[PDB]
């Protein structure tokens, strides 16, 4: 007369990226991100070019791009229309992915740091859940991008109301709803290269709400932490060995140490070891060739060892790593590795989240928290629904705040550190400075390498 | 593209109904259809009717002339002196086809007048008034009429239209196939106090001039066949849906709390196949009839669905709820798949039977659980690969004999057997699996949305049929739409599994090289057997080693016999760690029983059943021992299960005992280790220890702490350890001794839970649990050792069967005084007394089985009596008995009850061809062929049964036992 | 080799965004010689010329995180850029508190939460110093 079937013991619990996306290729997935790179993560800098156009100073011109993105759209349609007319794959060279052509469209994220986020040359899909009226209902209200699917079950947090669309961005990463709204009046969007400006107009731009995690960002020193570094250190290898122009394949050690510094030269042998040998007098003298017996592994197997989601979830985890490192449990709660296992055991219904907390990444009664909470004079039913209430309504209260186009008005010890420096001035000289630190940031810090340094002996 | 073969399209039909007459079983009316004539010179008109009388026949109001001839009446001539089946067969497919509506043909000819041929020259409309009467039907409408005295609606007197498939010739003249679709207008002049259900809308309800009769008036607004229009007339109690406002319930009177509690779940199935589908229910409004002797369980016609009122149960009924919550659940997918999209041909059949019970597949999965769902698709791929085996092949598509490995034509769905019937929905909704395997869930949802979408713009047109077309579907048109949504075909998947006929077997062994680390399988088929045929696609094999559980797929050409995957590493047994399974998670195993030199701990060859297949793979003990334990596959578990038979080791017994001590396992699992393990259990006496199996774990799990032999007063809502507790004595009453008899401890355990049942404190009721202990009480009955035949008397009983029958006296009296559900205890009770008089204890007299199936009793009742005197005289070879059951055949008035009977003689028949019997005269061949060709005329499933009767037990050539 | 493109958002006055606005919709290379971007050595300021009228530019950084996404089929969005940056013309200076949507405005002061222990580059500066230096004496003080 139920369920009966015991399915929680049995089972626990689409996306095409672009080419140069899938084979992880260097200037778009990293293979080293050092500290002050891990610091603007996701956030770079405008750098400043040594050789080029733009690297001599003085007033540069922009330059329109609206025949070029006309140009290319109409060649893309002849292609598409020459090979039968259907829907094609376009994002084969890096070149594709460049924003002079194609229609763009701008995502901005209310959270600062969020727990997943797309690398350059991923692909995403804009899914429009909408929830039909009680009996009638005339149909979706129609919406310029993504399509249209009918959502009994939501998949966010709260649930939909009878009548109401939602957009979001869903890929294999996270699954977050968006909001549309339309561009200031007064910014373009300018692209700078090497050779010069160019620049577009925007006229659409979404607001990316809270996260719903579906990749579990793993946590630091882990097994798959681990493994994820040795795969993708295995596949930069077998890429650097197909590469190869020489016809026994023959690869140098430093150019791998230049792609991966931080790596102990031990592992980089032990990945080496097999699959190749060091040829240290004769020819392919102090090269690494590839061994005769090995087969070196094809295209689709090497894509089938590292997936980009997964490089995305490791970049995720050194990126916290570094801001939790800056910053000397709280925060270890906010911690993606926490707040995506959190979220991955409370979509399996293992556990329920704490959706008022710390983790909560606003600061205010807006937005989750993603830490997990025991599912347990009710014990069963008030804890469960209680959970649910407060998530629908802090669904529903984010996505009244975000869609708003209203204008909103512009707005232990007590003790310091002094530092005492001997030091000899040219001639002969014995001056003594006394430096006091009234910064308690500066403070921790500076003592730390000491009583380290102390410790250090 | 659909092209009619009737040369005339039908736009609009009236069907009007007066005076039922419920004391001579009688009815009178008229049939008004408005046709276009396609072809000029149309002349003939051929229309569908049978067992009505036609009065007149207007054309346009002038008088028209028709001549009327059923061929399927008398099949072969009474004076044609042959007597092989494939004759009445070849004859039998030819009468079915002069009469078809899928032809261009028809019983009834209707000529058309001549003053009319310039108006049928130039193509402008008839109107033809046939006005007809039914004298006593015969089939079609089925009259309840019991002998309370008192008016119609007091003692409980209704009529319903039965039948299958194109049936609807029977109760008033029609173009009965499902390609001819027109909008309907149905009126039906019914007593004052009765209702009048039928398709459509109920648009008013007028009282006649005397406010003794009423008038129902409905319309049927989308275009529907003549084979979905269907009527319900009855002093029903009505109910409106408390939550869905469009749907109403109809039940019998005094039924109305058992109709409230039954229909209270259905609106959870409407907002399903609302929400996997895209399109709303395409009906204006939903009814649902509970109505007495029904022919089948679940019948449904458009906007309406006709059940029996046996699936009517209480609260506090259980193992009855899941089972009427399916009938309603396939009622309303074949409400969206079966009467709103209709068929093409009666080729495209198998689309609408794999649709529906696809999406049924889907209900069940979402609603009892996906373990459940792979139970049930493991337990009708069983089902199919017996069936095929046994006799031939399911043919899904043929092209038109397609078929001749079988004794009947499969051209038309009125000679199929029942059971052909029965596996060829089965099969259709396994390849319809298939298919979904093949293209994913989310396309083939989507190829069923648009489906549905082209059915339901071409429902709102008024054109007649320019449009209407659009909602019968094609094999042609659905493997275009699935091309369509998906830019792949499955023309190899549809060349093999629909046009082919045929299943697969594989023989599986391997080998571990461990001097290269590979593991050499070794797969074989038997494709030389009549009912098989030859894989040559992909093939999936999932091998868990100790790194963790990993999928290859195998390419199985016809050369191809070892196929080498490689193997992983052992380095779970150098450290104690976890074995990750199938899913994400990891047990402990204990690796003792396994080999030091090979990784792998169990190989599943298909895992996900992705062929139509029946494997044999020929694994060690303890691989199975590991499947049966730590497997997260309820198929898996169940195959372990059914090979762990052919090891009796006590490795094997502690296997299944932690299997059955262990809850978040399946329930049905553990119901399967139960049997099992006794049957394990009967295998290694003079070896077992201590006390007989699953006593000690009965006592553990289900009696009192302080008193291990009294069992704990019955709370049964749990519902697994229910279901376990009522499968474990059954099971453990198969136990024998060394001299064959069961042993007096688990006799006495089984009469001990008998006595000390005490079921005055759970809220469900208990007759299920008895039911099982009668059950268990006939599994201890071991043959009784009589001397030089001595008649068996009250003295000469044995000793044990006399509490025995103390115990099945004391249950049938106290049924005959406090009655049980449906009768559960009595229908026990019968097949208790023919297991004590199978062996020789009770005499073999069937007086009480001949008393128990007569007409007053409840259907359950009768069936179990006419069980019991058909095996009565297969094992006496009785000629009187034989004689009374096909004289019952012949004039009994359930014609369900009918049915059943030849399907019984059918499985468990008196004698077969090889046999010598003396019931093997011309006398009982001429009554058999007599059976065949009159007599079975009315129903189209009483001839398909005494042809199967008829092969059962004479074969396809001429009956041997004659001159 | 390839590098990724630095694109970044620039803010005009209202009327002269609306004459770069018309020349951009126009598609004429005229707009080329119109609208001029000069960067200063000092890395966050600027004069952004529009009709050959100098106009006083700050790169700022954003509070937010935005990505570029194009499109062929308006159904599949391919991350092209991350703009984290915006030069808008008429240290602590260089930070934009509002983000460009309506919504987010004082994201930063309100919707941001904040967790708190060239900071870490004066403290290497200190141990430089400590280095180079003979004694170093220290004290935790209290007021003084």
């Amino acid at each position: 007369p139920w369920n009966l079937s015991n399915d929680e013991y049995y089972y626990p619990k689409i996306i095409q990226h672009s080419i140069p996306a899938v084979e992880l290729r260097q200037p778009f997935f990293p293979t080293h991100m050092g500290p002050i790179k891990l610091r603007q993560f996701h956030r770079p800098p405008l750098k400043k070019y040594s050789f080029g156009a733009l690297s001599q100073p003085g007033p540069h011109s922009v330059q329109p791009l609206l025949k070029h993105i006309k140009k290319k759209a109409k060649m893309r349609e002849q292609e598409r229309q020459a090979s039968g007319g259907g829907e094609m794959f376009f994002m084969r060279t890096p070149q594709d992915l460049t924003g002079k052509d194609g229609d763009l469209i701008l995502a901005e994220y209310s959270e600062e740091n969020g727990p997943l986020m797309m690398q350059v040359g991923m692909a995403t899909k804009i899914k429009n859940y909408y929830k039909r009226k009680p009996g009638k209902d005339p149909g979706a209200p129609d919406c310029k991008y993504g399509e249209t699917v009918y959502c009994h079950t939501s998949p966010f947090l709260g649930s939909l109301h009878p009548g109401q669309l939602l957009q979001a961005f869903e890929n294999n990463l996270f699954r977050a709803p968006i909001y549309l709204h339309k561009m200031p009046e007064t910014d373009f969007l300018i692209i700078r290269t090497r050779q010069g400006y160019y620049i577009r107009e925007l006229v659409d731009i979404f607001v990316v709400g809270q996260q719903c995690p579906l990749f579990e960002v793993p946590g630091p020193n882990s097994k798959r932490a681990n493994t994820h570094i040795r795969d993708f250190l295995q596949v930069f290898i077998y890429r650097l060995f197909w590469k190869s122009k020489d016809r026994p394949r023959r690869i140098r050690m430093e150019d791998i140490k230049k792609a991966f510094p931080s790596h102990s030269e031990s592992s980089i042998r032990k990945r080496l070891k097999l699959c190749a040998d060091f040829k240290r007098t004769g020819m392919d003298s102090n090269w690494w060739v590839l061994k005769s017996d090995f087969r070196l592994p094809t295209e689709e197997e090497i894509r089938a060892m590292v997936s980009p989601e997964q490089c995305c979830a490791y970049y995720s985890m050194i990126a916290a790593e570094q801001r939790l490192k800056d910053a000397g449990d709280d925060e270890v709660r906010t911690a993606p590795w926490n707040t995506t296992r959190a979220f991955i055991a409370a979509m399996k219904g293992k556990c329920l989240l704490e959706v008022t907390g710390v983790a909560d990444p606003t600061g205010c009664g807006e937005g989750f928290s993603y830490v997990k909470i025991p599912n347990k004079r009710f014990s069963v039913a008030e804890h469960q629904e209680r959970y649910k209430e407060e998530c629908q309504r802090i669904f529903d209260l984010q996505n009244k705040v975000l869609s708003s186009t209203e204008v909103l008005s512009t707005d232990a010890t007590g003790r310091c550190l002094k530092i005492y420096r001997t030091f000899r001035d040219e001639e002969g000289k014995e001056y003594v400075r006394c430096e006091t630190v009234r910064k308690p940031a500066v403070i921790d810090a500076y003592v730390r390498i000491r009583t380290t340094k102390d410790e250090e002996f | 593209g659909f092209e009619s073969p009737r040369p005339y399209k039908l736009t609009h039909q009236v069907v009007c109904i007066n005076n039922i007459n419920f004391q001579r079983k009688s009815v009178v009316g008229f049939v008004e259809l408005t046709i276009f004539p396609t072809v000029a010179n149309l002349n003939r008109i051929k229309l569908n009717s049978k067992q009505c009388r036609i009065y007149r026949v207007r054309i346009n109001d002038l008088e028209a002339a028709f001549i009327y001839n059923d061929p399927t009446l008398e099949v072969c001539h009474s004076e044609s002196k042959q007597r092989n089946l494939n004759y009445f067969s070849n004859a039998y497919a030819a009468a079915v086809s002069a009469v078809d509506p899928d032809a261009g043909n028809g019983e009834l000819c209707i000529k058309v007048p001549s003053e009319l041929w310039k108006h049928v020259d130039e193509l402008k409309v008839l109107k033809i008034h046939i006005n007809f009467s039914l004298d006593q039907p015969k089939g079609g409408l089925h009259f309840v009429v019991p002998s309370v005295e008192g008016s119609m609606a007091e003692r409980g007197a209704h009529v319903f239209s039965c039948g299958y498939q194109n049936s609807t010739r029977f109760w008033f003249p029609c173009v009965d196939s499902y390609s001819e679709l027109c909008t309907w207008k149905l009126e039906f002049t019914v007593d004052a106090a009765m209702v009048a259900v039928s398709n459509g809308d109920l648009v008013e309800t007028v009282y006649t001039h005397d406010m003794r009769k009423k008038t129902f008036h409905y319309m049927l607004t989308i275009p529907t066949a003549a084979s979905n229009i269907s009527l319900a007339i009855g002093p029903f109690e009505i109910l409106v849906d408390p939550y869905m406002h469009e749907v109403t319930h109809f039940c019998l009177p005094q039924l109305l709390p058992l109709l409230k509690h039954t229909t209270s779940y259905l609106h959870e199935v409407f907002e399903f196949y609302e929400e996997i589908l895209t399109c709303r229910y395409p009906y204006s409004c939903f009814k649902t009839v509970f109505i007495d002797e029904a022919y089948v369980e679940v019948a449904a016609y458009a906007s309406m669905s006709i059940f029996s009122t046996n699936l009517l149960h209480s609260a506090m009924i259980i193992d009855e709820t899941p089972l009427t919550r399916r009938c309603l659940a396939q009622s309303l997918a074949q409400q969206f798949f079966g009467c709103f999209i209709s068929r093409m041909s009666w080729s495209d059949e198998w689309v609408l039977k794999g649709i529906s019970g696809y999406i049924y597949g889907l209900w069940m999965k979402k609603t009892f659980g996906v373990n459940e769902y792979r139970h049930w698709i493991k337990e009708e791929l069983d089902k199919i690969v017996a069936y095929e085996l046994k006799t031939g092949g399911v043919l899904l598509h043929p092209i038109f004999n397609p078929a001749s490995h079988l004794h009947f034509s499969i051209k038309h769905p009125h000679t199929l057997s029942w059971e052909y019937y029965s596996m060829f929905q089965c099969k259709a909704h396994l390849v319809m699996r298939l298919i979904e395997n093949r293209i994913s869930m989310e396309f083939m949802l989507q190829v069923f949305n648009k489906l549905l979408s082209l059915a339901s713009t071409a429902s709102s047109q008024k054109f007649q049929s320019h449009m209407w077309s659009q909602m019968l579907v094609s094999t042609s048109g659905f493997l275009k739409s699935i091309s369509n949504v998906s830019g792949k075909d499955i023309q190899p998947l549809i060349k093999q599994w629909v046009d082919q006929s045929g299943v697969v077997k594989f023989y599986g062994s391997f080998a571990f090289n461990r001097k290269r680390n590979v593991l050499e399988l070794e797969i074989k088929q038997d494709y030389t057997s009549p009912g098989t045929q030859k894989y040559v696609g992909p093939l999936k094999v999932t091998v868990q080693e100790l790194d963790g559980s990993f999928n290859h797929t195998l390419q199985i050409e016809e050369n191809s016999l070892k196929h080498d995957i490689p193997c992983h590493s052992k380095s779970r047994r150098n450290k104690k760690k976890k074995i990750p399974l199938m899913n994400g998670e990891e047990v402990d195993m204990d690796l003792s029983a396994m080999d030091a030199d090979s990784p792998l701990l169990w190989i599943r060859i298909d895992p996900d059943m992705s062929v139509l297949r029946k494997v044999e793979f020929e694994q060690a003990d303890f691989m199975w021992q590991y499947q049966l334990r730590y497997e997260r596959d309820v198929v898996a578990q169940q195959e372990s299960i059914l090979a762990l038979e052919k090891f009796p080791t006590p490795a094997s017994r502690l296997a299944l005992t932690d299997i059955l001590e262990q809850e978040q396992c399946f329930y049905r699992v553990r119901m399967s280790a139960c049997f099992c393990l006794a049957k394990i259990a009967n295998s290694m006496v003079s070896t077992w220890t201590g006390p007989p199996a699953m006593k000690s774990l009965f006592t553990r799990m289900f009696c009192c702490k302080s008193c291990p032999n009294i069992v704990k007063t019955n709370n049964f809502m749990s519902f697994q350890s229910y279901f376990l507790q009522k499968t474990m004595p059954v099971a453990m009453a198969l136990l024998r001794d060394v001299h064959n008899l069961c042993p007096k401890e688990v006799l006495t355990f089984i009469l001990d839970l008998i006595k000390y049942n005490d079921n005055r404190k759970n809220k469900f009721s208990d007759n299920y649990y008895r039911a099982e202990m009668i059950d268990a009480l006939a599994n201890s009955v071991t043959p009784a050792v009589s001397v030089n035949n001595e008649v068996r008397t009250l003295d000469n009983l044995n000793p044990d069967v006399r509490l025995i029958l103390e115990e099945i006296t004391r249950f049938l009296n106290m049924e005959k005084l406090l009655p049980s559900y449906r009768h559960t205890i009595t229908v026990s009770c019968l097949r208790a007394i023919r297991v004590l008089q199978k062996n020789g204890h009770v005499p073999s007299d069937p007086a009480l089985f001949k008393s128990y199936a007569e007409y007053g009793h409840f259907v359950d009742i009768r069936i179990a009596a006419l069980e019991a005197v058909v095996d009565y005289t297969k094992v006496d070879r009785s000629y009187e008995e034989l004689q009374w059951l096909l004289n019952m055949i012949q004039n009994d008035p359930v014609p369900y009850v009918r049915h059943k009977i030849l399907n019984m003689l059918t499985k468990n028949p008196p004698f077969t061809k090889n046999m010598e019997s003396p019931l093997c005269n011309e006398a009982l061949v001429d009554q058999l062929w007599k059976l065949m060709n009159s007599g079975t005329s009315h129903d189209w499933r009483l001839r398909c049964g005494a042809v199967d009767l008829y092969f059962t037990l004479f074969g396809l050539s001429r009956p041997s036992c004659l001159p | 080799p390839h590098e990724l493109e630095s694109q970044f958002i620039l803010r005009l006055p209202p009327e002269y965004a609306s004459t770069v606005r018309r020349a951009v919709q126009s598609g004429h290379v005229n707009l080329k010689d119109r609208l001029t971007i000069e960067l200063h050595p000092d890395g966050r300021h600027g004069i952004v010329r529009v009709d050959r009228v100098p106009l006083a530019s700050k790169l700022v950084d954003l509070p937010c995180v935005m990505e570029s996404l194009k499109t062929i089929d308006k159904k599949t969005f391919y991350k092209t850029a991350d703009i984290c940056q915006m030069l808008v013309s008429t240290e602590k200076k260089f930070i934009w508190n509002h983000g460009i949507t309506l919504p987010l405005k004082n994201v930063r002061k309100r919707r941001f939460r904040k967790t708190a222990k060239d900071v870490e580059k004066e403290v290497k500066r200190l141990l430089s110093t400590d280095a180079e230096a003979v004694s170093t004496r220290w004290e935790i003080i209290a007021e003084d």
